[PDB]
C-alpha cells in the first residue's frame, strides 16, 4: 500500500525539489528577467532554501 | 464538454433564471432563443445548438410545490429555455423525502440532456442552503449524481443564508446540507445574504427589497466566474483546469467572491487589483490566511502592465497567503463582450480559498449547538421523526462539519503536511 | 537634469525617505546579493509617487565594495544611465562625482532616521517622570537641532542656489562647460572639497557621537551624559574652526550664520 | 501617514469647515468632491482618494444637540466632505458628561477612518477652549485618544478665547481644558480672539461681525501652517520633523502665530523675514524670550537673498531671545499654488515658542483665582455638583497650570538644565 507507493513518492518529491532548486538557482545567476524566480518564489516560499556558495 | 445546470428550489430557480437571462443579453441571444441580428464566443459549452439557432441552455428546472416556477413560465424568455424538463415543505427532511419518490423521473430528465449533448463534464447546482424545499432535495440529488457519474464533478453555487438570523430550523437544515456537500461536492462557491445586503446598503439605499436586488449582485458574480470559459483564451479554457488551482485540498473546496467595481454602473490593472484586495469589495461577511488566490480581469487591459501589477501587488502585500504551499496570486485576462455597456471599461472579480469562511460555518454550527441543547425545534413532525427516529444524522453532520472547522484551522497551522 | 536631480540628489521626497528607510531597517552576507538591493529600488520607485517614466528606469543600484561588518559609513552607489546622443554631453566622469556627493547625502539621512528612532523609542517608556528622564530628553533636543541646521544648509546650497544657475544660464561646447560648472559648484558648496576638508573631518566626530547615543536606547545614564558632554565640546570647537577659515570662501559665510545664531 | 482632523464644537466645526473649503479651492477640488478639469502636490495626506477621484477629506465632525450644525449640511460642499461620520450645555462638565455616553460610537467613527487609510500619523483637533459643548468634550476625547493611539501625535489648533472678558464660567472651563491639554496634547497652536480682532481693526473697519471675518484669518494661518506638508518638499515632508524643532521641551508645546503681509490682498526675503519680527503682524495679544523660531516662505523666492537675509536678520536682531535651547531661527521655503492669485506671491508665516503666552495663561488663571475666591459661579448645577462634588479637579488643574507658568519663567531663567 505504502511500501510501493510512498517509496516512489518521497524519491520523486526529493527529485522534484532538487531540480526545482536547480531551475531557480541557475536562473538566479541571470542577474522582467529575474522575476521568473520571484514569481515562482512568491511571498516567502522557497526563496531561501540553499544559498549557492 | 458541455455544462448542464441543475437549478432547484424557489431561490435557486430565481438565480438560475436571472443567470440565463443575463447570458441571453450578454451573448447574441434574443428572448426567443433566436440568434440576434445585430451580432466570437464559445457558446457551445453553456448553450445547446438547434438548427434554427435556438440557443436553448441545458437548464434543468426542478419545482417542488411550485409557486415561483409558474411566474418563471409566464415570461418572455419561456421560449428560450425550452428543453421541456420541468417536473412537479420548509424542512430538510421533507425536501429529502419528497425528492426520493420522484428521483427516477428527474434523473431521466438528467439522462436525456446527457445523451443529447456530445459530452458532459459538470453539474453546476443553483443550490439554496436551508432553502426549505431546495435544501434536502439538493442534498439528495447531490448524493445521487456522484454515484451515477463517478468520473464527473459537481459545482455548487451555494447561497449560504445569513440574514442576521424566518426559519427556526435553519441551522438544522444548513447543518445537514453542509455534511452532504463536504463529502459529495467537488466544488462549492459560497455567497452570503448579509454580505450582499451590506453591499446593497453601501452602494445603494436599498434595504427592504433586499432579495430582488441581490439577485443581480449574485448574477454578476455567476457570469464573471464563467466568462473565461464562455469566451476563449490562452488559458483557463476548461472548468477543471480552472478548478484545480482554486481547490488545493479536497475537504476545503469553499470559495469566496469579490468584485472590483461593485458600482460597475480609465482604471489600470494595478488599481483594480489593489481595489479587489480591500475588504469592502469582498462579498463575504488566532492567525487567519488565504490558501490560494486567483483573479480574472475583463476589459481594455494593457498586457505588459499586468506583470508590473503582479510585482506591485507583491510589494503592496494587501493580502498574504502564508499556507504550507507555493500558492501565489494568479493573473488572468478575458475580453469584455460587445453590445452591452462597456462602463467601467476595466472590471474584475476574484475567487479565493480563505480560512475566514470557517467562522461562518461555525456560526450556524453555534446556533445549531444552542438549538440542539434546547431541543426547541426538533420539529417532531411525523415526517421528521419517521424519517430520523435516531436524529443521529444531525450528529454525524456535526462531527463532519467539526472536522471541517478543525481542518481549516489546521490549514492555518504550519503543519498541514500531517493529517488535518 | 531635472529628473536626475529628482533621483540622485534626493530632491524628490518620499523616495529617499523610503529607500534609506528600507535599507536602514536591516542593519554582512545579507544586504549584498542582487536579490534584495536590486529589488529594493523596484520597491522604492513604486512609493516615490513621482516618476515611473522612461527616465525613471536605468537606476542601477549597484555597489563598489564588500563590507565585512556603530560607525557612520555604508558605501553604496547609485548610477544613472543614458543612450548615445546624450552620452556625448553628460560625461562619464560627471556621474561619478554625482556618486561622490550621493554617499554624503545618504549618510546624512542615516542621522535623521536613527535619531528619529531614539525619539520614538523613548515614547513607549511613558508615570516615569523624574530627574533622569527629562534631563536625558533635553540631550536629544540639543543634538537634533545641529543635524537639522546643517541639513538645511545643504538643502539651501546644493539644491537651490546652484540650481538657479545652470537653469537660467542655459537659456554645443557650452553645454559641456556649463554642466561641468553646475556640478563643480554643487560639490564646492557641499564641503566635499579637499580645501575645506578639516571642516568635514569634525562632522564625523559629531555623527559618531549621535550613533553612540542611539546605541544606549536608567541603567547606564552617566555613560550617556559623558557622551553628550563630548558632543557639546566638539560643536563648540566647530564654531571656532569655521571662524578661523573666514580670513583665508563666501560659501562658508552662510555656515557660521547657520550654526551660530544668538550664541557664541 | 494620513492626517485625520477631529473638528468638534460649533466654533471648531466652523473653522474646520472653512479650512477644508480653503483647501478645496487651493487644491484641485470641486464642491462635489471630484477633481476639477483644469488641475504636482501631495494630496495623499490630507485627502482620501476615492475611485472616481472624489478627494474627500478625512474630517470627523462631532455635533452635540444640533440646531445650527445643519447649516454645515445645507452647503454646496456637503458632497465634498462625505465620510458619513456625523453623530448626534455651556459648561465644561456638561460637555464632558455628554461625551462620555457617546464615546464608543464616536470612537468607532475614529476607528473606521483608521482602518480605511493606509496609515495614520496624527489627530489634528479644531478645538475651542471654553467653547461650551466643545470644551469638556474635547478634553475627554483628547484623554481617550492618547490611551488608544499612543504612537500617533496629537495637534490642537486651540482658539484661545480672549474677547476682553458671555460666559461667566469661562475661566473655570478654560482652566480644566489646559490641564487636559498640557497632559494629553503632543503640540498646541494658540490663537487669540482679541489679537485677531485688533488685527481686524487694523487692516479693515470690521468691528461688530468679528467672528465671521476672523474665521478667514484663522483659516489662512491653518492652511499656511500645513502648506509644506500638503505640497512636496525636500525636507520636513513628515509632520514629526516639523513639530520637533518647534517644541523643545514636552511641557511647553504652545506655538505663536504671525503672517508677513497683514494685508496680502516685489518683496525680498530680507523684508518678509523682517516683517515677522514686528509685533503688528504677530497674531497673539522680568526678561522674556523666545525658545525657538521657525519661518516658512511661499512663492518664487530668490535664494541668494536668503543668505543675505539670514545674515541681515542676525545683524538686525529684531527677535530677542536667549533660552536654554539653542534657538537658531530656521528658514523654510515652499511653493505658492498654481490656482489662487499671484497678487502678493511672496507671502510668509512664522511659528515660534515664546514665553509671553504664559502671561495669557496667567490672565485666565487670575480671573479663575478671583472667581474661585468669590465662588460667584461654581454653577451649583446638579450636573456640575454630581460630576465634581470635591471641586478638586479645578485645584489639580490650578496646580498643573501653575507648574506650567513656573516652567515658562524657569525657561526664561539661565538654569533650565536644572528642574523647572
Amino acid at each position: 500500500l505504502v511500501s510501493g507507493f510512498e517509496a516512489t513518492i518521497n524519491k520523486f518529491d526529493k527529485n522534484f525539489s532538487a531540480h526545482l532548486l536547480d531551475l531557480l538557482a541557475r536562473l538566479s545567476i541571470y542577474s522582467g528577467m529575474a522575476s521568473v524566480i520571484s514569481r515562482l518564489d512568491f511571498n516567502g516560499f522557497y526563496t531561501e532554501r540553499l544559498e549557492r556558495l | 464538454r458541455e455544462i448542464i445546470t441543475l437549478q432547484l428550489g424557489q431561490c435557486g430557480n430565481q438565480i438560475g433564471f436571472e443567470f440565463w437571462k443575463q447570458l441571453c443579453a450578454e451573448h447574441g441571444i434574443s428572448p426567443e432563443g433566436i440568434v440576434e441580428e445585430f451580432a466570437t464566443d464559445r457558446k457551445d459549452v453553456f448553450f445547446y445548438q438547434a438548427d434554427d439557432e435556438h440557443y436553448i441552455p441545458r437548464a434543468v428546472l426542478l419545482d417542488l410545490e411550485p409557486r415561483v416556477i409558474h411566474s418563471i413560465l409566464n415570461s418572455p424568455y419561456a421560449k428560450l429555455y425550452n428543453p421541456e424538463n420541468i417536473y412537479l415543505g420548509n424542512n430538510w427532511a421533507s425536501g429529502f423525502s419528497q425528492g426520493e419518490k420522484i428521483h427516477e423521473d428527474i434523473f431521466d430528465i438528467i439522462d436525456r440532456e446527457a445523451d443529447g449533448s456530445d459530452s458532459l463534464e459538470g453539474f453546476v447546482l443553483c443550490h439554496s442552503i436551508a432553502g426549505g424545499t431546495g435544501s434536502g432535495l439538493g442534498s439528495y440529488l447531490l448524493e445521487r449524481l456522484n454515484d451515477r457519474y463517478p468520473k464527473k464533478l459537481v459545482q455548487t453555487y451555494s447561497v449560504f443564508p445569513n440574514q442576521d438570523e424566518d426559519v427556526v430550523v435553519q441551522p438544522y437544515n444548513s447543518l445537514l446540507t453542509l455534511k452532504r456537500l463536504t463529502q459529495n461536492a467537488d466544488c462549492v462557491v459560497v455567497l452570503d445574504n448579509t454580505a450582499l445586503n451590506r453591499i446593497a446598503t453601501d452602494r445603494l439605499h436599498i434595504q427592504n427589497p433586499s432579495f430582488s436586488q441581490i439577485n443581480q449582485l449574485v448574477s454578476t458574480i455567476m457570469s464573471a466566474s464563467t466568462t473565461t470559459l464562455r469566451y476563449p483564451g490562452y488559458m483557463n479554457n476548461d472548468l477543471i483546469g480552472l478548478i484545480a488551482s482554486l481547490i488545493p485540498t479536497p475537504r476545503l473546496h469553499f470559495l469566496m467572491t469579490g468584485y472590483t467595481p461593485l458600482t460597475t454602473d480609465k482604471t489600470t490593472v494595478l488599481d483594480v487589483m489593489r481595489r479587489l484586495l480591500q475588504p469592502k469589495n469582498v462579498m463575504v461577511s488566532t492567525n487567519h490566511c488565504y490558501i490560494a488566490i486567483l483573479n480574472i480581469i475583463q476589459g481594455e487591459v494593457d498586457p505588459t502592465q499586468v506583470h508590473k501589477s503582479l510585482q506591485r501587488i507583491r510589494e503592496r502585500k494587501l493580502a498574504n497567503f502564508i499556507p504550507w504551499g507555493p500558492a501565489s496570486i494568479q493573473v488572468a485576462l478575458s475580453r469584455k463582450s460587445p453590445y452591452l455597456p462597456s462602463a467601467h471599461r476595466v472590471s474584475g472579480l476574484m475567487m479565493a480559498n480563505h480560512t475566514s469562511i470557517s467562522s461562518l460555518f461555525e456560526r450556524t454550527c453555534r446556533q445549531y449547538d444552542k438549538l440542539r441543547k434546547r431541543e426547541a425545534f426538533l420539529e417532531q413532525f411525523r415526517k421528521e421523526d419517521m424519517f430520523k427516529d435516531n436524529f443521529d444524522e444531525m450528529d454525524t453532520s456535526r462531527e463532519i462539519v467539526q472536522q471541517l472547522i478543525d481542518e481549516y484551522h489546521a490549514a492555518t497551522r504550519p503543519d498541514y503536511i500531517s493529517w488535518g | 537634469y531635472e529628473a536626475l536631480r529628482h533621483f540622485l540628489l534626493m530632491e524628490d521626497g518620499e523616495f529617499a525617505q523610503s529607500l534609506s528607510d528600507l535599507l536602514f531597517e536591516k542593519l554582512p552576507g545579507e544586504l549584498l546579493n542582487p536579490l534584495v538591493l536590486n529589488s529594493v529600488l523596484s520597491k522604492a520607485l513604486q512609493c516615490s509617487l513621482h516618476g515611473d517614466t522612461p527616465h525613471a528606469s536605468n537606476l542601477s543600484l549597484a555597489l563598489k565594495y564588500l563590507p565585512e561588518v556603530p560607525d557612520v559609513l555604508s558605501c553604496l552607489e547609485l548610477r544613472y544611465k543614458v543612450d548615445w546622443p546624450l552620452n556625448i554631453v553628460i560625461t562619464e566622469g560627471c556621474v561619478s562625482k554625482y556618486s561622490g556627493v550621493f554617499s554624503f547625502l545618504l549618510q546624512l539621512k542615516l542621522m535623521m532616521w536613527a535619531l528619529k528612532d531614539v525619539c520614538f523609542h523613548l515614547k513607549r517608556t511613558a508615570m516615569a517622570g523624574s530627574v533622569q528622564f527629562r534631563q536625558l530628553q533635553l540631550f536629544k533636543h540639543e543634538m537634533q537641532h545641529f543635524v537639522k541646521v546643517i541639513q538645511g544648509y545643504i538643502a539651501n546650497q546644493i539644491l537651490h542656489v546652484t540650481w538657479c544657475e545652470f537653469r537660467a544660464r542655459l537659456a554645443l561646447e557650452e553645454i559641456q562647460r556649463a554642466h561641468a560648472e553646475y556640478l563643480h559648484k554643487a560639490v564646492f558648496r557641499g564641503l566635499l572639497t579637499e580645501k575645506a576638508a578639516p571642516v568635514m573631518n569634525v562632522i564625523h566626530s559629531i555623527f559618531s557621537l549621535v550613533l553612540k547615543f542611539r546605541s544606549q536606547l536608567h541603567p547606564n545614564f552617566a555613560l550617556m551624559q559623558q557622551s553628550y558632554n563630548t558632543f557639546k565640546y566638539y560643536s563648540h570647537f566647530l564654531f571656532k574652526v569655521v571662524t578661523k577659515l573666514v580670513n583665508r570662501q563666501p560659501h562658508l559665510e552662510d555656515f557660521l550664520l547657520r550654526i551660530n545664531f544668538n550664541n557664541y
